C-alpha cells in the first residue's frame, strides 16, 4: 500500500487480523506497521493556497 | 489566524473598519497591519419610558444605484469554430 | 386515498350582513431562509493528477480548464461572502439595549444576548446552532464573518428595532417608548392606538406566550430547519460523490496512476492516463456546474432574505403574507449556522360576531358615509366602528361625511345622525 | 470604481470569450493543435483519430462556455427583473418599502441610462437635528383620556403639545386633533393636562 503523508502515533485500537483503516469516502487514515504490529495514524502533510 | 498564518503583517490590538478581508474576522490594512475588524460605531440609545427624539430639520439625500440590465449578445458558429 | 384539500365550509354571505372580530391574537411565526453555503475551492491539477509530473505535462497540453474551474469556484466563494454581508450588515452602528429592560411587560430575554457569554448568543440562536449538526486537492475556506459577528449584527438590529422602531433603518436611531411603537404599528394595520393602550397587559402576555411556544417548538419539535440541513446535505453529497469518482478507472485497467505507470509501457500507459484525465476532468466540470447552479439558487434565497430583513425588520410591511400569516406587526432576526431565522410578530383577528350593515345613513334627506369605519347594526341601534376591531360608537357628524341626498345609494337606511 | 457591476459583467464576458479562443489553440493530447498540419502529415486513420480527439476537446470546451453563459444570463435576467421592478415602483410611483430605493424615506426617483445597465438617482428624505422631549401615551382632561389623531404628545419641559412624528411642529392640544376613548384610569403613563376647546 503506497502513499505519502506524515505518520504519527494513534490511540485507536484495531482488531488483531485487521491491518489498515479507512474513513468515510474510502480514504486511508491509519495503518498497522508489519514489523512491530503497531497502529500509526496517517495524515497528509500540510498543503494549501498562498 | 484561523485562516492560516500571515507573514509580513504585524498584528495590532486596535479595531478599524477594515479594507482587505482575510478571513475568520481577521483582515489587514495599511506598514501592513492585521487586526479584527470593527463592525462600526458602538453607541447606546438613551431609552426611557417618557423620552422621545423628534427631528427638527431634514436633509434631502440623492443616492446612486447601479443595476446591470443586459449583456453583449454573442452567437458562435459551432461547426466553423470546431472544425474551421 | 384521495387527499382532502382541507375543511370544507361555506361563508354565511348575506346582502346586509358583516362579521367583525371582537378580540385578537398576537401570533409569532418562524421563517427559515438559507443565506450562504460552505466555500469550497478545489485544486484542479492535484485532484486530476495527484503530484505526477507526466500527468501534469499531458494535462497542461489538454487546456485551460483548471483556470476556468478555479475562477468559477473563487467567484462562488466571493458571492457567498457578499450574500452574508448583504443580508446581515444593514446597520452602520452597533446598537445596544439599555440595562433596564422596562418594555411595558414585553419580554425579550429569550432573543436578546445573555450575560452567560455562550458566544454572545440567546436561546433561539443557541437552540438553532445546537439543532443543526454538521483532502486530495479540495479545501474549505472559512467565512469572512464569524458566527460571533453575525450574532452581534443580529443583536444590533434587534436592539435598534425595540429601542427605535423603523427610524434607524431610514436614518438615525430615535428612541421611542415601546408602547408607542406598538401603537404606531397597530395604526399601520388599521387599528387605533386605544386598543393597545387598553389591552397592553393582554398583548404583552400573548407575545410572551408566543415566544415561549416558539422556544418549546424549537426545543422539542424536529425537522424545523430542513432548508439549512438540506443545503448542507447537498453540498456534502456533491463532495462525497466527487471524491468517489476519483476512485473510478473510467474504463482503464486501474484507477490509480502509480500502478499504471509501474506496470505498463509509456504509450498505452499514457493512453490510460489520458482516459482517466478525461473522466476526472468531466466529473470535476459536472461538479462545478452543479455548484454554480446551487450558488445561483442560494443567491436568490439570500436576496429574498435581505429583502425580508429590510422590509420587515427595518420597517413594517403592508404586503400580504410576505412576513407571516396575518397583519404584520414586527419582525425579529436570529442567526443560524448558514442562514437567518425570522420571528414574525403578526396580528390575527378572533372571536368574530355577525352584524347587520348599511352602505350609508339617510338623515335629514342627505346621505352620510363613515369617514374610516363601518355602520354596523345592533338590534337596538346603528353604530359606527372600525373594520378590524369591534368598538361601536354613536353615529355623529364628527365621524361621518355627507355626499348628497339618499335617493341614489342602494341599501341606505334611515337613522339619526347625532350633532354635538 | 462607481460602476463596478457593469465593468465586472463586461470583464466576465470578455474573459469567457478570450478563454474560449485560447482553448481553440490546444492540442488536447494530439500531435498538433491545428487540423491542417495533422491532415498534411498523417495517414487517414490516426489523423482522423487525432481530429476526433480535438473534436471532443473543443466541443466540450464550447459546451462549458455555453453553460457558463446560460448561468450568467439567468443572473443578468434576475438583475434586469429587479431593475424593472425598481423602475415601476420608484420611478412611476412612490414606494413605502424600506431601503428598496435608497436609505431614508423615499421621495422620488430618476432613471439614467448606462452602457449595459440603468442608474437610479433616489431622492430620499432624511431626518436631522433631533431633539429630546418628554412624552405621554394620553392626556387625562375632565376625567377622560385623549389620544392624538395622527401625531405624538410632547412637552417642552413644562407645557404639553401635539406634533407630527417626523417633524417638530408643536401645536396646542385641542379636541380638533385629539379623540376621547374613555376615562384615564386604565392608560399606563397618562398625565394631567388641559385640552383646549375652541
Ligand atoms: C471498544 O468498544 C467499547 C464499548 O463500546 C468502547 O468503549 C471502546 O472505546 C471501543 N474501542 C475502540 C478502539 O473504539
Ligand atoms: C518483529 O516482529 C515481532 C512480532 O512478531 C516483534 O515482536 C519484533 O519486535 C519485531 N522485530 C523488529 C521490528 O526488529
Ligand atoms: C437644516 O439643515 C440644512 C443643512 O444643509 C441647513 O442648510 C438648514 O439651514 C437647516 N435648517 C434649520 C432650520 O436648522
Ligand atoms: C382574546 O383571546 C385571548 C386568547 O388568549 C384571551 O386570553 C382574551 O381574554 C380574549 N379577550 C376577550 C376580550 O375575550
Ligand atoms: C422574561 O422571562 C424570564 C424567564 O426566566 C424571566 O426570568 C424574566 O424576569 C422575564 N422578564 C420579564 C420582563 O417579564
Ligand atoms: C353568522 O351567522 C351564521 C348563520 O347562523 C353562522 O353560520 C356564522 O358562524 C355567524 N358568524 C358569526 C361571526 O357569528
Ligand atoms: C345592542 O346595543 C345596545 C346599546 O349599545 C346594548 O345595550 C345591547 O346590549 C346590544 N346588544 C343587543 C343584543 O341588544
Ligand atoms: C339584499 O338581498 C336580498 C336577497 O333577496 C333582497 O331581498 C334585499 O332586497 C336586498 N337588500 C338591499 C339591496 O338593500
Ligand atoms: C326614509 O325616509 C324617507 C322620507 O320620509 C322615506 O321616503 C323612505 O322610504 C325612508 N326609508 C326607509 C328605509 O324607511
Ligand atoms: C414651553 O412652551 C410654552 C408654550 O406653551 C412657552 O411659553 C415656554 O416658554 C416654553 N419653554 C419652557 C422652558 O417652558
Ligand atoms: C416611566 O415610569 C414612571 C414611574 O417609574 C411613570 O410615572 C411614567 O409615567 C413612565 N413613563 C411613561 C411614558 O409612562
Ligand atoms: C388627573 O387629575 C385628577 C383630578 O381629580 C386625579 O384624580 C388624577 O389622578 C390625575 N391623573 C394623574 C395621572 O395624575
Amino acid at each position: 500500500l503506497t502513499g505519502t503523508g506524515v505518520l504519527t502515533e494513534s490511540n485507536k485500537k484495531f482488531l488483531p487480523f485487521q491491518q489498515f483503516g479507512r474513513d468515510i469516502a474510502d480514504t486511508t487514515d491509519a495503518v498497522r506497521d508489519p514489523q512491530t504490529l503497531e497502529i500509526l495514524d496517517i495524515t497528509p502533510c500540510s498543503f494549501g493556497g498562498v | 489566524t484561523r485562516a492560516g498564518c500571515l507573514i509580513g503583517a504585524e498584528h495590532v490590538n486596535n479595531s478599524y473598519e477594515c479594507d482587505i478581508p482575510i478571513g475568520a474576522g481577521i483582515c489587514a490594512s495599511y506598514s501592513i497591519i492585521a487586526y479584527t475588524m470593527s463592525l462600526g460605531a458602538e453607541n447606546s440609545v438613551a431609552y426611557s419610558n417618557n423620552s422621545i427624539a423628534i427631528p427638527t430639520n431634514f436633509t434631502i439625500s440623492v443616492t446612486t444605484e447601479i443595476l446591470p440590465v443586459s449583456m453583449t449578445k454573442t452567437s458562435v458558429d459551432c461547426t466553423m469554430y470546431i472544425c474551421g | 386515498y384521495t387527499m382532502s384539500l382541507g375543511a370544507e365550509n361555506s361563508v354565511a354571505y348575506s346582502n346586509n350582513s358583516i362579521a367583525i372580530p371582537t378580540n385578537f391574537t398576537i401570533s409569532v411565526t418562524t421563517e427559515i431562509l438559507p443565506v450562504s453555503m460552505t466555500k469550497t475551492s478545489v485544486d484542479c491539477t492535484m485532484y486530476i493528477c495527484g503530484d505526477s509530473t507526466e500527468c501534469s505535462n499531458l494535462l497542461l497540453q489538454y487546456g485551460s480548464f483548471c483556470t476556468q474551474l478555479n475562477r468559477a469556484l473563487t467567484g462562488i466563494a466571493v458571492e457567498q461572502d457578499k450574500n452574508t454581508q448583504e443580508v446581515f450588515a444593514q446597520v452602520k452602528q452597533i446598537y445596544k439595549t439599555p440595562p433596564i429592560k422596562d418594555f411595558g411587560g414585553f419580554n425579550f430575554s429569550q432573543i436578546l444576548p445573555d450575560p452567560s457569554k455562550p458566544s454572545k448568543r440567546s436561546f433561539i440562536e443557541d437552540l438553532l446552532f445546537n439543532k443543526v449538526t454538521l483532502f486530495n486537492g479540495l479545501t474549505v475556506l472559512p467565512p469572512l464573518l464569524t458566527d460571533e459577528m453575525i450574532a452581534q449584527y443580529t443583536s444590533a438590529l434587534l436592539a435598534g428595532t425595540i429601542t427605535s422602531g423603523w427610524t434607524f433603518g431610514a436614518g438615525a436611531a430615535l428612541q421611542i417608548p415601546f408602547p408607542m411603537q406598538m401603537a404606531y404599528r397597530f395604526n399601520g394595520i388599521g387599528v387605533t392606538q386605544n386598543v393597545l393602550y387598553e389591552n397592553q397587559k393582554l398583548i404583552a402576555n400573548q407575545f410572551n406566550s408566543a415566544i415561549g411556544k416558539i422556544q418549546d417548538s424549537l426545543s422539542s419539535t424536529p425537522s424545523p430547519l430542513g432548508k439549512l440541513q438540506d443545503v448542507v446535505n447537498q453540498n456534502a453529497q456533491a463532495l462525497n460523490t466527487l471524491v468517489k469518482q476519483l476512485s473510478s478507472n473510467f474504463g482503464a485497467i486501474s484507477s490509480v496512476l502509480n500502478d499504471i505507470l509501474s506496470r505498463l509501457d509509456p504509450p498505452e500507459a499514457e493512453v490510460q492516463i489520458d482516459r482517466l484525465i478525461t473522466g476526472r476532468l468531466q466529473s470535476l466540470q459536472t461538479y462545478v456546474t452543479q455548484q454554480l447552479i446551487r450558488a445561483a439558487e442560494i443567491r436568490a434565497s439570500a436576496n429574498l432574505a435581505a429583502t425580508k430583513m429590510s422590509e420587515c425588520v427595518l420597517g413594517q410591511s403592508k404586503r400580504v403574507d410576505f412576513c407571516g400569516k396575518g397583519y404584520h406587526l414586527m419582525s425579529f432576526p436570529q442567526s443560524a449556522p448558514h442562514g437567518v431565522v425570522f420571528l414574525h410578530v403578526t396580528y390575527v383577528p378572533a372571536q368574530e360576531k355577525n352584524f347587520t350593515t348599511a352602505p350609508a345613513i339617510c338623515h335629514d334627506g342627505k346621505a352620510h358615509f363613515p369617514r374610516e369605519g363601518v355602520f354596523v347594526s345592533n338590534g337596538t341601534h346603528w353604530f359606527v366602528t372600525q373594520r378590524n376591531f369591534y368598538e361601536p360608537q354613536i353615529i355623529t357628524t364628527d365621524n361621518t361625511f355627507v355626499s348628497g341626498n339618499c335617493d341614489v345609494v342602494i341599501g341606505i337606511v334611515n337613522n339619526t345622525v347625532y350633532d354635538p
